[PDB]
């Protein structure tokens, strides 16, 4: 199976360029996925849908 | 190419500086950029600052002459800073948050 975790986070976490993210998604059991990025240096008005990691 | 304004029986007064971005560059955030130059006695850092009320000087469609005064507006060219003016920029890159992408 895949699925997306959707999270809105506009005014929770304020991601402006060059932003380290860290994290992860727990389970109840098993080893957590480590969530790790950094937003790119540069955001283009062309290009509104980004691949961060 | 760099290019320069002679004032009689002075010297170089004034000089502009062409940039472009190399081959398969990933864009390059110019307003972090420094431009270090050495001469005679001195190395001076210069750093980007904002054109009047816009971040880069709008010629994409022409200018009369890159050196008149009134045209151009030249006057944030402190002792310590850069302006940048655009010259070609299909993708609105330049003008807006000033960043400098294939072709520009
Ligand atoms: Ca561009």
């Amino acid at each position: 199976d895949i699925v997306a975790i959707c999270l809105n986070v506009s005014n929770t976490l304020n991601l402006k360029p060059r932003t380290k993210v860290t994290g992860a998604v727990i389970p109840e059991f098993g080893a957590p996925a480590v969530i790790s990025f950094t937003t790119p240096a540069t955001y283009l008005d062309t290009q509104h849908i980004i691949e961060l990691q | 190419g760099v290019t320069g304004h002679y004032v009689k029986n002075k010297g170089i007064d004034r000089i502009v500086i062409y940039i472009t971005p190399n081959a398969g560059s990933a864009p390059i955030d110019l307003k972090q950029c420094k431009l270090f130059l050495m001469y005679d006695g001195k190395a001076v850092s210069l750093n980007f600052s904002k054109y009047d009320t816009n971040t880069v000087g709008d010629f994409t469609n022409g200018i009369k002459d890159i050196f008149n005064t009134t045209v151009v507006k030249w006057n944030n060219a402190d002792a310590t800073s850069f302006v940048v003016v655009a010259l070609q920029d299909d993708d609105k890159s330049l003008l807006t948050n000033a960043v400098i992408n294939k072709g520009d």
